[PDB]
């Protein structure tokens, strides 16, 4: 039954499978990303991913993000929950978890790109399109793109996110 | 960057 837990990209057979199958969660949910990309990020040693296990094995969900620790505010990567599973609660269940988190791993505002539907969706999460988080912070660790909406979510140090 | 930034896709979840 439901754990959210780190996976850590460190090199045995457990972890390792669990990885896959939210890279392959990932692929088939974002159909638009290159599969080979999603690989790069997922096992980068930059990259984390909490996952949603259903029991102590199999996986049904995730968020993929990258922490830039001095500058305290992380990326999220890619965020699904596979498609049997999906509209179950298990989504926003994920988020206020990774928001949980990062409070406790002293983030201060989390930042992802989004698109179309995307960005309603972020919006139900708590994300802006305005930013409180000054420019020069992301610029020359996060891609400035100008085909995408960037959208922040401020983590305040004593609310109670998650649960 | 070989391949790295740490992001999405989703255009329109209608589909
Ligand atoms: C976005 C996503 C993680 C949400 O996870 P979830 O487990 O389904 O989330 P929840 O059940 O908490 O979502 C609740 C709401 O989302 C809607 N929703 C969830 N999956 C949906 C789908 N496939 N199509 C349309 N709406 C969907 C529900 O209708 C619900 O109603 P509400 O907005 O009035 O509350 C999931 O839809 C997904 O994996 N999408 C594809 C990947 C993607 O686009 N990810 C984000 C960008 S990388």
């Amino acid at each position: 039954l439901l754990d959210f837990d780190i996976l850590t990209n460190d090199g045995t057979h457990r972890n390792m499978k669990l990885l896959i199958d939210l890279k392959n969660i990932f692929s088939r949910q974002l159909p638009k990303m290159p599969k080979e990309y999603i690989v790069k990020l997922v096992f980068d040693r930059h990259h984390e991913s909490m996952v949603i296990l259903k029991n102590k094995q199999k996986v049904i969900g995730g968020i993929c993000f990258r922490q830039y620790k001095p500058q305290r505010f992380a990326e999220v990567a890619f965020l699904a929950v596979t498609a049997n599973e999906q509209v179950r609660g298990y989504g926003t269940r994920l988020m206020n978890k990774f928001k949980d988190h990062m409070q406790k791993q002293n983030i201060e505002y989390l930042l992802t790109y989004a698109d179309n539907f995307a960005i309603g969706y972020f919006k139900k999460q708590g994300f802006t399109k305005e930013h409180r988080m000054p420019q020069e912070k992301w610029k020359g660790y996060i891609k400035d793109y100008d085909g995408g909406t960037l959208m922040e979510c401020y983590i305040h140090p004593y609310v109670d996110y998650g649960r | 960057a070989r391949k790295s930034t740490g992001g999405k896709a989703p255009r329109k979840q209608l589909a």
